[PDB]
């Protein structure tokens, strides 16, 4: 169950709300992402 | 030479323990201080019992005589009965998590 | 442990069970004595399959100054696993027995040094 | 012969006796050895869930 | 009457060397179950840890 | 609790209670009904304060086959604690009465949930 709260919390992390500061991030994921990585 | 092997062989299968030929020592495991109980019976050679102590897996174990058949059996009987014990103990992690 | 509870696995359908309650308590009582100081209860019966049923007890036991409480568990299920007692249960159908108890490591450790 | 061949019988009885035993226990065993077997995967496994709780 | 003693001792043999395989392998099951339950301790404490922090969530909440 | 002692306490100094030993140990038989198959016994006197003495005492009962025993210490403490002959002992000068057996917990919680 760790992985799933991995999930739970990086899903209920990308979805609001009114925390005023922390809105909800944009997912990448493979191509661009590995390339968001080298870009380190 | 006939009447000796027979009287051997009738010697071997038996829990009288004349060179058993089942003689195998398994290790229970006891906490301190209750090493010092323990302590064998009717027909434990000395021997055998220190030779089982000399190769100790680890400490707070005590060796225990399993002759023949019967024994092994009971030694199931107990995993059984720690086999549920820790099926119950795990659930009741299971639930309380 | 205190609770004392039993489960038994009966090779009977559950209607069976039910239908000769009393007589099946009174065995179970029989098969512990037969003294007025041990009480056989049912806490729950079950079906599990088409011929076999679960039946949860427990024994209440009377002290000579009046006082009662239950045999626990692992003190029952001792004597329930004796091979004469054993015998006797499985002549009523019984095919198998649980404790709820959760055992320590070292009384599993003193189970398996002295499995008799 | 006679209490040679009662001998001979009341032995090998006792033997077979006794082979009934170590047959006994080869019964006893595979069911036993799944059960043990499954353990170590449960608390493998349960012990994955509390890592996830902890987490959480 | 020899064919029997050969017998009698190709049994024992037979099966005092499956009897000590038995042994072992109840042996290796026994370390198998101990060395769990020292795992099965470790979640009791991990557990009660986290009851205790989990309590201690809701009484800040 | 076999040995059946009673232990009573007497607002009287002790050479009264000695002095008139003879009537004291009728007045309780009487106590107890005055019949035949009962019989009021002195284990000991001790003086405890100037005008407080104690007497220890046991009841022998005699069944119909002639056979005797001691009334157990709880049966004869429980007959002298009934209000009507508390009074009565009270009459005679008792002020406290106790008896040495220990009682288990369940006989405890049995004389809790019936005080009466």
């Amino acid at each position: 169950a760790l992985f799933d709260s991995l999930l739970a919390r990086n899903k209920k992390q990308a979805e609001g709300e009114t925390a005023l500061g922390e809105l909800p991030s944009l997912q990448l994921g493979l191509a661009d992402l590995r390339q968001r990585l080298r870009k380190l | 030479p006939i009447p000796e092997q027979i009287k051997l062989i009738v010697d071997k299968w038996n829990p009288n323990h004349p060179n058993c030929a089942f003689k195998t020592y398994l290790y229970n495991k006891v906490d301190e201080h209750t090493v010092p109980l323990y302590g064998p019976g009717p027909n434990e050679d000395p021997k055998e019992w220190e030779e089982a102590l000399q190769r100790k897996p680890a400490p707070n174990f005590i060796p225990v005589l399993c002759s023949g058949f019967p024994s092994i059996v009971a030694r199931l009987m107990l995993q059984r009965r720690v086999i549920t014990e820790f099926n119950n103990k795990l659930h009741q992690i299971n639930a309380s998590l | 442990d205190e609770d004392g509870l039993i489960s038994l696995i009966f090779n009977k359908k559950e209607s069976d069970i039910r239908g000769q309650q009393q007589q099946l308590v009174e065995s179970l009582h029989k098969v512990l004595g037969g003294h007025q100081t041990l009480t056989v209860n049912v806490e729950g019966v079950k079906t599990k399959a088409d011929n076999q049923t679960e039946v949860i007890i427990y024994v209440v036991e009377r002290s000579p100054n009046g006082t009662s409480r239950r045999v626990g568990a692992s003190a029952l299920f001792s004597y329930f696993e004796q091979a004469h007692i054993k015998a006797n249960m499985q002549s009523l159908g019984v095919t198998g027995a649980m404790a709820q108890t959760e055992l320590s490591p070292v009384q599993i450790k003193q189970l398996i040094q002295n499995p008799l | 012969s006679e209490a040679l061949q009662q001998e001979i019988a009341k032995i090998d009885e006792e033997i077979q006796k006794c082979i009934r035993d170590k047959e006994a226990v080869d019964a006893f065993l595979p069911a036993h050895g799944e059960q043990l077997a499954a353990i170590p995967t449960d608390v493998n496994f349960v012990t994955r869930k509390s890592e996830g709780a902890h987490n959480a | 009457m020899d064919e029997i003693i050969t017998r009698w001792a190709t049994d024992l043999a037979k099966y005092q060397k499956e009897f000590k395989e038995q042994a072992a392998k109840v042996m290796e099951w026994d370390r198998l179950l101990v060395e769990n339950g020292e795992k099965i301790q470790k979640l009791y404490t991990s557990t009660y840890e986290a009851e205790r922090a989990s309590n201690e969530i809701e009484r800040q909440l």
